[PDB]
């Protein structure tokens, strides 16, 4: 099985070679990756990083951007995951197909994120913060990334406190999603590399 | 492979 | 070579078996692990968690706690690392012995953490926050872990607000250490396993 | 490995 909701279905046709399964899968997830790159180009200051650092941030942070953008695929009340086909699959069914604690952790992440009740605008700025906060292990000019991060983080703090003046904790709760996203990325990357 | 998709989309 | 500063030295006797090398290394790093566990037992509410969640938080979080506690082994100014013997080693020599981007990332982390100029009590409280913020994927009662983290985080926020100029920015920078630590952990674990 | 140290220290 292919229990990733980026696929059209978790069912894998056994008559297909491994190379054919992955090419089909790549046709499904590539458009989401390309949308992350276009989003990155619209972040003020992102195009000013060196091209090496731009690619490394996207390499390390694309999954976490998509995790934020696709949090709505996880219906925390019904316990279903919407795959790219639009068809919903239950937690129980995915657990029979081998999905595990990672899936459960994606449910908890999406539940807590949805509960913050962010506007589209704050969600968009949070997503830029998520991208520019990606693992800096490759990065050549860490100071420029750190400066871009602080700029976006400062703007997010101001937007949040402007829009949620008596719920000061929201900003802290948003910052606490970054280690959670990073752990989702660490685990997911393991499962991904095991598949191939 | 992810990186190739990224670089291709980034320069386009 | 063994270029981890939990070792007494980065040098390995080539006549020793991999088994003997590890048992000697384990004698060096085990006191530090046990002190993390003893630190965990002094966190209010920690021992009220299920034993499984206690063990899981410590499995996931011990490295990140130790990274914070031993960040002052990395002298960002002279670019030396202090090994367990007390002897200091240059980044150049350690890179020649096989160190790489991970070491560089730990210097950057240590430099930024030290710039915050936390007091001893703040550093302890941050260390508790790090432990209870560890990867939750193995946790069976995530609500209980979330409530511990919430309690400590607010205690840390009020402490920073009371003691630091530009408190909101110090507190934000402190929380941004959490995903940084998560990445250091992920990379370090891969290096650890590669060494075997 | 790490787990056994932790478990024994927790008692
Ligand atoms: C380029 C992006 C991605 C690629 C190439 C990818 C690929 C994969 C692969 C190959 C697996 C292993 C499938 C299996 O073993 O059955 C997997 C697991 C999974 N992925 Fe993705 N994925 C991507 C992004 C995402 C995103 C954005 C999400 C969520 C919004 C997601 C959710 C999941 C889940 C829930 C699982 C199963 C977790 C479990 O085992 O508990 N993936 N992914
Ligand atoms: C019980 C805890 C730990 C164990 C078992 C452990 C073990 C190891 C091992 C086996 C390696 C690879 C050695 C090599 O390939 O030469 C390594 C790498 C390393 N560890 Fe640890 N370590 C621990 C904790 C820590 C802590 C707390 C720090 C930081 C304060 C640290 C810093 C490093 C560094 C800097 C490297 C080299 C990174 C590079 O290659 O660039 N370790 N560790």
């Amino acid at each position: 099985h292919l229990v990733c909701p980026m696929s059209k279905s978790p069912y894998v046709d056994p008559h297909k070679s491994g190379h054919e399964i992955w090419e089909e899968f790549s046709m499904s997830f590539t458009p989401a990756v390309k949308e992350v790159v276009e989003f990155a180009k619209r972040i003020p200051g992102f195009r000013d990083l060196s091209q090496h650092d731009q690619v490394n941030l996207l390499k390390a942070g694309t999954f976490e951007v998509l995790m934020v953008r696709f949090a709505s695929l996880f219906d925390a009340k019904e316990r279903t995951v919407t795959f790219l086909s639009g068809k919903k699959y239950s937690v129980d069914d995915l657990h029979s197909m081998g999905a595990g604690d990672l899936l459960n952790s994606m449910f908890e992440f999406s539940e807590k994120l949805n509960a913050l009740q962010l506007s589209d605008e704050e969600m968009s700025l949070f997503t830029a913060v998520v991208l520019v906060s990606a693992d800096r292990s490759g990065i050549e000019n860490v100071n420029s990334v750190e400066a871009l991060q602080e700029t976006l983080i400062r703007a997010l703090r101001t937007l949040i406190m402007k829009n949620h003046p008596n719920e000061a904790s929201i900003f802290t709760k948003l910052l606490l999603k970054l280690p959670d996203l990073r752990s989702l990325n660490n685990m997911h990357s393991e499962e991904l590399l095991a598949f191939k | 492979g992810l990186e190739d998709i990224i670089r291709k989309a980034l320069m386009g």
